[PDB]
RNA sequence: AGAACCUUACCUGGUCUUGACAUCCACGGAAGUUUUCAGAGAUGAGAAUGUGCCUUCGGGAACCGUGAGACAGGUGCUGCAUGGCUGUCGUCAGCUCGUGUUGUGAAAUGUUGGGUUAAGUCCCGCAACGAGCGCAACCCUUAUCCUUUGUUGCCAGCGGUCCGGCCGGGAACUCAAAGGAGACUGCCAGUGAUAAACUGGAGGAAGGUGGGGAUGACGUCAAGUCAUCAUGCCCUUACGACCAGGGCUACACACGUGCUACAAUGGCGCAUACAAAGAGAAGCGACCUCGCGAGAGCAAGCGGACCUCAUAAAGUGCGUCGUAGUCCGGAUUGGAGUCUGCAACUCGACUCCAUGAAGUCGGAAUCGCUAGUAAUCGUGGAUCAGAAUGCCACGGUGAAUACGU
């Protein structure tokens, strides 16, 4: 992980809008590449469709979920089964 | 007193100058130290001589860089002066340096 | 890819080399770098001109070029004139004061890669192969060479299926590290595609 | 390598030599620990805006005769391939097949 | 008076003077004992001694570098032969006899291209 | 090898007792060319077995050799259709080594805890006429004796 | 000889089209320097400075801008069109030619035969006589000696000592290079065809090519490489160019090459000894201070026989564990962190604490090695911001066996 005293690391563009976001109230989706952002407390309630290479798929975000960052919540292979 | 560091691939060459830079000492001056050989570097080089793929295939180059260290324990007025004027042979880096 | 090249195996011995200086590790790639742009540059510009070796030397925060040619007069032109021309782009392309030598070639006919340069301009100009080679070797021999290598491969004749040819006369030994094996090649670019030419000269055995 | 890849190459090198100053400074001020927190966030995130390619860790070293990205090698500024022709033709000084 | 022999075997370089005396050893300021921990470095060190029946009748001082134990070992009694036939010059016979004299010229091999070592070729698979 | 025998390599004697075979012994036991372990362990054995039947360490362990010596081995010639075990007199260089290696390979065998003393006991049964080397020993001679019919 | 970005050639989107890279005119502007908002960025819109080399002033050379085309560009196809370079049989002792002669001729002879050699090596014979390329020698290195030169290298004998070659010094020794000597079956005996040789021994540091390297004949495989490079159909508002993200790191499986193990010739703990060979300025970084540690802070010495990397490890001595899936083994996973780097999610290395898989020597079968070799132990270098168990180098310890074909 990165360093403690280099802080979180979240895309400025990224941030940016999830402020204007909360300025809004909306609760429209927010389509993102930033898969490396991590999550903040703020962005809790928002959905964010985060891409996951091919498609932007829909993150409702929760408490539990702050930690961790975007891209952990949207797989980029599709493996179902080899049979 | 002034050291002297003569540089070179060419060891025939480097001698040839060492030689010439003594003489060049003696005359003027008085009491000139000595031509010692210090170690040689020899940078070694491998590489794959094949353009695609031959991994064992290889040639392995060096080069031998040669040093001469002369040293002249009494700069006078006119020996100093002289060298400013005696250049050496080409392909020898010299590093004079007094004190 | 069979045999070791003959320059290059008898450098410490009996082949001197063509750049001749010494630096620090920091200047080396730059100058080796400046090498190859005059040397490139001379090359193009004297193509007519029967040009065998480019030797660079460079003391003192100054390049010594010195150009081995069978036929002076056209390089250096009026005296003093072509020379001049030369040794200011030189200077620009080392980026220090330039300074043009011009050694007078003895016996082009001996000289091995003024032969090969001969032979491809023979292929460029569509003759027998194989009769460029023979004036090659008998030239060479008539000359006083102890022995003549040439040797010509690609596309000969415009044939579909490429093949090399070679002439030897003489005595050339390889192995024999101090013989004196001036070796050189080069390359004609025909309208069927490149044929190589490669040439071997030994003028003898040294001893020391 | 292509004419395009030396291109750009020479790019990413133009812009190294233009802001080596300023990413240094902005890579001091970030290391100092005497120093303020939102200096700091200032300073890592200056660093984002500024161009990619001013980085020196984007440029490769290649051969400078033919654009070759492997096979490099440092001293001579030429992939393995054309060295050995130089080491051959006798223009790089000094340097001769070894043994031992 | 003091006589002189040098030793050299793989990479070790000994300095061995000979002295006459009551037969002490000394190898770079210190005992044979504290020098080589090892019986069999101390037993070929000795050996040229036994052979010629010198060993209370003449002290050694030693300066030794380079190489392992036994190479150094080696070097060192190669110096003291060289230092026995330089004083007695009537030893020779006996020192070539037991193999002494000789520099045992056995060098490390380099390793080669190709090879993992020296000659260990790389594990070869038909398929 | 096809072209040239050679003359076997120079072998010194062991600091402790002054003796060829015992470098030898302690070379074979060697494992990653490792010899002052080697060598201790050797020695450790030896004192073992000097306190155990009396005699010198030396003498003792040439008699646990000797107990393990084959006369005879077998080779295999298979000039037919199918193989021909002839025995062969085996020279006395060699036997030595073959013994040597022998013991050596039972002490690698056995169960007890250290090296040494596990050789110290493979020497003793051969001194007493048991252990693992003889049996190998008794096996090589059984076979030689059953092949006989070929010499 | 090093894929996070870059590299990259691939995918997804966002973009450009004389173009990222050149030359050419026309004509608009000195180049360039600084800064602003939007954008993932590519790009798309703003504010300050300058006018330098010369003009019977229709303007110029560097460096931006626009349009036309000529052209650029292509890691696009063909290695079965090619050059160059490479592997391979094989460092195998062979492959050839000229003239002569034999044969209707394809061809033969030479080059076969007796011996001998590592050798088409050498002698002897002989319709062969000669020559060339090769197997040999000339080169590097290593092993002994001598001369020269002695600092940053050395300390035998002298004086002083902080008992450190550190400081007076000394030039001995090591060592460092430069130049010489030395090994040639040269000397002795026997065998041999009045031989080439062989077998032994003397001396010698070295003995029969002393050890190792480089050196690869004619050719073979339409062997490999058009993606190093060059080079003789196709794309040219796209098979070219710019950008951000992803991929090249996927995972039911099969194979190759390695590392680490399965333990006591060992593990662990404490003490302690002996190397070589290298690298170093956008670099190596002492000492001191802090941190359990990776490291951090401060910061000399040094383009370096001087300073740094940099403590060699195996070893040796003392203790412990006592044959257990263990005080063997370390995979794996959780936490917390350090550094590089715009940036360690995909996907870096390393550290600390926890966790402690499989594995108890491996089926058929199969590889390497003849000596300072194998085996084992560490050390360095290249590529390189970072990123090796790979590659290339270095020394340490150091075997077994070769009856024979």
């Amino acid at each position: 992980p990165r360093s403690l005293k280099k802080g979180p690391f979240i895309d400025l563009h990224l941030l940016k809008k999830v402020e204007k976001a909360v300025e809004s109230g909306d609760k429209k989706p927010l389509r993102t590449w930033s898969r490396r952002s991590t999550i903040f407390p703020n962005m809790i309630g928002l959905t964010i469709a985060v891409h996951n290479g091919r498609q932007h798929v829909p993150v409702f975000v929760t408490d539990e979920m702050v930690g961790h960052k975007l891209g952990e919540f949207a797989p980029t292979r599709t493996y179902r089964g080899h049979a | 007193r002034i050291r002297i560091r003569l540089k070179a691939f060419d060891h025939r060459l480097i001698d040839q100058a060492t030689a010439e830079i003594v003489e060049t000492a003696k005359r003027t001056g008085a009491q000139v130290r000595g031509p010692i050989p210090l170690p040689t570097r020899k940078e070694r080089f491998t590489v794959l001589i094949s353009p695609h793929v031959n991994k064992d295939a290889r040639d392995q180059y060096e080069i031998r860089t040669h040093l001469r260290l002369v040293d002249i324990v009494e700069p006078t007025e006119k020996t100093v002066d002289a060298l400013m004027r005696l250049d050496l042979a080409a392909g020898v880096d010299v590093q004079i340096s007094l004190g | 890819g069979q045999k070791v090249h003959p320059n290059g195996i008898r450098l410490g011995i009996v082949k001197p080399w063509n750049s001749t200086w010494f630096a620090n590790t920091k200047e080396f790639a730059d100058n080796l770098d400046s090498d190859f742009k005059v040397r490139q540059y001379l090359t193009k510009e004297l193509a007519k001109a029967s040009v065998s070796r480019i030797v660079i030397e460079r003391p003192a925060k100054s390049i010594r070029v010195t150009i081995h040619t069978a036929r002076p007069g056209i390089v250096i032109g009026k005296k003093g004139e072509d020379v001049e021309k030369l040794r200011k782009v030189v200077a620009d392309i080392a980026g220090v004061p330039a300074q043009i030598n011009i050694a007078e070639v003895r016996k082009p006919e001996l000289d091995a890669k003024l032969v090969a340069d001969s032979i491809t301009s023979q292929l460029e100009r569509r003759v027998m192969f194989r009769r460029a080679m023979k004036r090659a070797v008998q030239n060479a021999m008539r000359l006083g060479a102890k022995g003549i290598k040439v040797e010509v491969s690609g596309r000969l004749g415009g044939a579909e299926i490429a093949r090399t040819e070679w002439y030897r006369e003489g005595r050339v030994p390889l192995h024999t590290l101090r013989a004196d094996i001036d070796y050189n090649t080069s390359e004609a670019h025909t309208t069927y595609g490149v044929i190589g030419v490669k040439v071997w000269i030994f003028k003898g055995e040294i001893l020391g | 390598a292509k004419q395009s890849m030396k291109a750009r190459e020479v790019k990413r090198v133009a812009l190294a030599d233009k802001y080596f100053a300023k990413r240094a400074e902005l890579k001091a001020i970030i290391s100092d620990v005497n120093a303020s927190d939102e200096d700091r966030w200032n300073a890592v995130l200056k660093l984002q805006t500024l161009p990619r390619d001013s980085s020196p860790s984007r440029q490769r070293n290649r051969c400078r005769q033919t654009g070759r990205p492997h096979g490099f090698l440092r001293k001579f500024g030429l992939s393995r391939i054309k060295v050995r022709e130089a080491a051959m033709r006798g223009e790089i000084p000094g340097l001769k097949k070894a043994s031992w | 008076n003091q006589y002189y022999g040098t030793g050299r075997r793989k990479s070790s370089a000994a300095r061995v003077f000979i002295k006459p005396g009551n037969g002490k050893i000394v190898i770079n300021q210190r005992s044979l004992e504290q020098y080589f921990g090892r019986e069999t470095a101390r037993m070929v060190v000795r050996q040229p001694l036994e052979l010629v029946d010198m060993v209370e009748k003449l002290d050694l001082y030693i300066t030794v570098k380079g190489g392992g134990i036994s190479g150094q070992a080696g070097a060192i009694r190669h110096g003291i032969t060289r230092a026995l036939m330089e004083y007695d010059e009537s030893l020779r016979s006996e020192l070539r006899k037991a193999g002494f004299v000789t520099r045992d010229a056995r060098q490390v091999e380099r390793k080669k291209v190709g090879l993992r070592k020296a000659r260990r070729r790389p594990q070869f698979s038909k398929r | 090898p096809r072209r040239r025998v050679i003359g076997q390599r120079k072998i010194l004697p062991d600091p402790k007792f002054g003796s060829e075979l015992l470098a030898k012994f302690v070379n074979i036991l060697m494992v990653d060319g490792k010899k002052s372990t080697a060598e201790s362990i050797v020695y450790s054995a030896l004192e073992t077995l000097a306190q155990r039947s009396g005699k010198s360490e030396l003498e003792a362990f040439e008699v646990a050799l000797e107990n393990v010596r084959p006369t005879v081995e077998v080779k295999s010639r298979r000039v037919g259709g199918s193989t021909y075990q002839v025995p062969v007199e085996v020279r006395p260089v060699r036997r030595n080594a073959l013994a040597m290696r022998w013991i050596v390979e039972a002490a690698r065998k056995r169960g007890d805890k250290s090296m040494a003393l596990r050789l110290a006991n493979e020497l003793s049964d051969a001194a007493e006429n048991k252990g693992t080397a003889v049996k190998k020993r008794e096996d090589v001679h059984r076979m030689a004796e059953a092949n006989k019919a070929f010499a």
